[PDB]
């Protein structure tokens, strides 16, 4: 949801004064550090 | 069976006080001698196992599994006993049942046929490679043992301070005798990382008198998440070797 | 998650997670832009 | 020498067994209860009673004779005097707001009866 509060300065001054899902990153096959590729993930 | 437990408070009034002293199994082989005193596996502090000569008459026997739900849960006391539940005792948690089989109610029985997960393969989020889980899994459940080689204190010793020298520890505390070694060869876990609020914990295991080490999800998992745990080091050595934690200041 | 925070609530600092950018692209523009600016 | 020694990791070495496994109190009272009253058997061994009444009966006049029927007659009569005063001592207990009875509870017992006091 948008916060959409205020547009003090202070917004900023004080602060300086992502919902992933599923297998998000890239693989490997763990027999030879070779690129792993999602058409067999599971029998591998 | 209370007087197995009697001899229990014999067991732990002398010499499991401590409750760190762990030693490497051995078989209490009594020639000619009762179970006595000087039993070796007395003095190990440990059952007279099955593969021992200590005939069945022995109260030092661990008398045996006897969980009607399942063996896997506090009441058990084969579930607090270090061992996965013996095939030939919990026959009231399908030990032996099927042993070809995949599925029963206890879960103190995966290393007794290798109900291993599939891993993952690719670099961490806080160092260098990693290891990550399939499919969902609950707190409290199993995940493959920590197979390794297995050496002695001292060339680990001299292995270490040689493995520190690059930073290297392929090594999991074994028991107060040996060390596991995991350098050449080694399990799948083995390139897995580090937090000091991990999803999943490691469980010190002794498979039928194998001391061995698996790990155990400390809270709920879905697909798609890192696998760390506590490699509890000294918080010298653990800002020297695992400092990054991987959060910020909310507060 | 009621109390999420703002999309910075992961670390002070990690590995790389590399460039993919590359440096062929940048002189090849520099001279591109040069091409354009005189024109 | 092992004058250093490496860093490796670590988890708990607890491997402790079950604790201590006793019925509580009261608890296994009950279990009599229900064991006894749902029975029948006299409660005193024959030979420490007949050994009893034989000595006692030996004052009033020497050289007797006992019937075996006899002697369970004087059991089965006293057993049943002693639980007909145990159950009515209970309850004086109960008045006094106690669950185990005591000794002055008998004299009550016996004195409200009428045949001691
Ligand atoms: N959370 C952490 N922060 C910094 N270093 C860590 C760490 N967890 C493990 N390490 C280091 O990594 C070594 C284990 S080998 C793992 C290296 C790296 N994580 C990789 O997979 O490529 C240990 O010696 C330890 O010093």
């Amino acid at each position: 949801r948008p916060k959409r509060t205020k547009a003090s300065m202070s917004e900023f001054l004080e602060s300086e004064d992502t919902y992933s899902s599923g297998h998000n990153r890239l693989y490997f096959h763990s027999d030879t550090c070779l690129p792993l590729r999602p058409q067999e993930m599971e029998v591998d | 069976h209370r007087l197995w437990a009697a001899h229990c408070r014999k067991i732990q009034l002398k010499k499991d006080g401590s409750s760190n002293h762990v030693y490497n199994y051995q078989p209490c082989d009594h020639p000619r001698q009762p179970c006595d005193s000087s039993c070796p596996c007395v003095i190990a502090q440990n059952f007279c196992e099955k593969f021992c000569q200590c005939s069945s008459e022995c109260q030092n026997r661990f008398p045996g599994c006897r969980c009607k739900a399942q063996c896997n849960t506090k009441q058990c006391p084969c579930y607090l006993a270090v061992r996965e539940c013996d095939p030939d005792l919990c026959l009231t948690c399908g030990a032996a049942d099927h042993w070809d089989s995949k599925n029963v109610s206890c879960k103190n029985c995966s290393i007794q046929r290798g109900s291993k997960k599939h891993l993952l393969l690719a670099p961490s989020d806080v160092a260098g490679w990693g290891i990550f889980i399939k499919d969902p899994v609950q707190k409290n459940e199993f995940i493959s043992e920590y197979c390794g080689e297995i050496i002695s204190q001292d060339e680990a010793d001299r292995r270490g301070k040689v493995y520190d020298k690059y930073m290297c520890s392929f090594l999991f505390n074994l028991n107060n005798d040996f060390v596991v070694d995991a350098t050449r060869k080694g399990n799948k876990i083995r390139f897995a990382n580090h937090s000091v609020n991990p999803n999943c914990y490691a469980k010190v295991m002794m498979v039928n008198g194998d001391h061995r080490i698996g790990i155990f999800a400390k809270r709920a998992i879905q697909t798609g998440e890192e696998l760390f745990f506590d490699y509890r080091y000294s918080q010298a050595d653990a800002l020297k070797y695992v400092g990054i934690e991987r959060e910020m200041e909310i507060p | 998650n009621k109390r999420r925070k703002l999309k910075n609530k992961r670390r002070r600092s990690l590995p790389r997670p590399h460039d993919f950018f590359d440096a062929q692209t940048l002189d090849a523009i520099r001279h591109r832009a040069i091409c354009f600016n005189l024109s | 020498q092992l004058a250093t020694k490496a860093a490796r990791k670590s988890a708990p070495a607890t491997g402790g067994v079950k604790k201590p496994h006793r019925y509580r109190p009261g608890t296994v009272a009950l279990r009599e209860i229900r064991r006894y009253q749902k029975s029948t058997e006299l409660l005193i061994r024959k030979l420490p009673f007949q050994r009893l009444v034989r000595e006692i009966a030996q004052d009033f006049k020497t050289d007797l004779r006992f019937q075996s029927s006899a002697v369970m007659a004087l059991q089965e009569a006293s057993e049943a005097y002693l639980v007909a005063l145990f159950e009515d001592t209970n309850l004086c207990a109960i008045h006094a707001k106690r669950v185990t009875i005591m000794p002055k509870d008998i004299q009550l017992a016996r004195r409200i009866r009428g045949e001691r006091a």
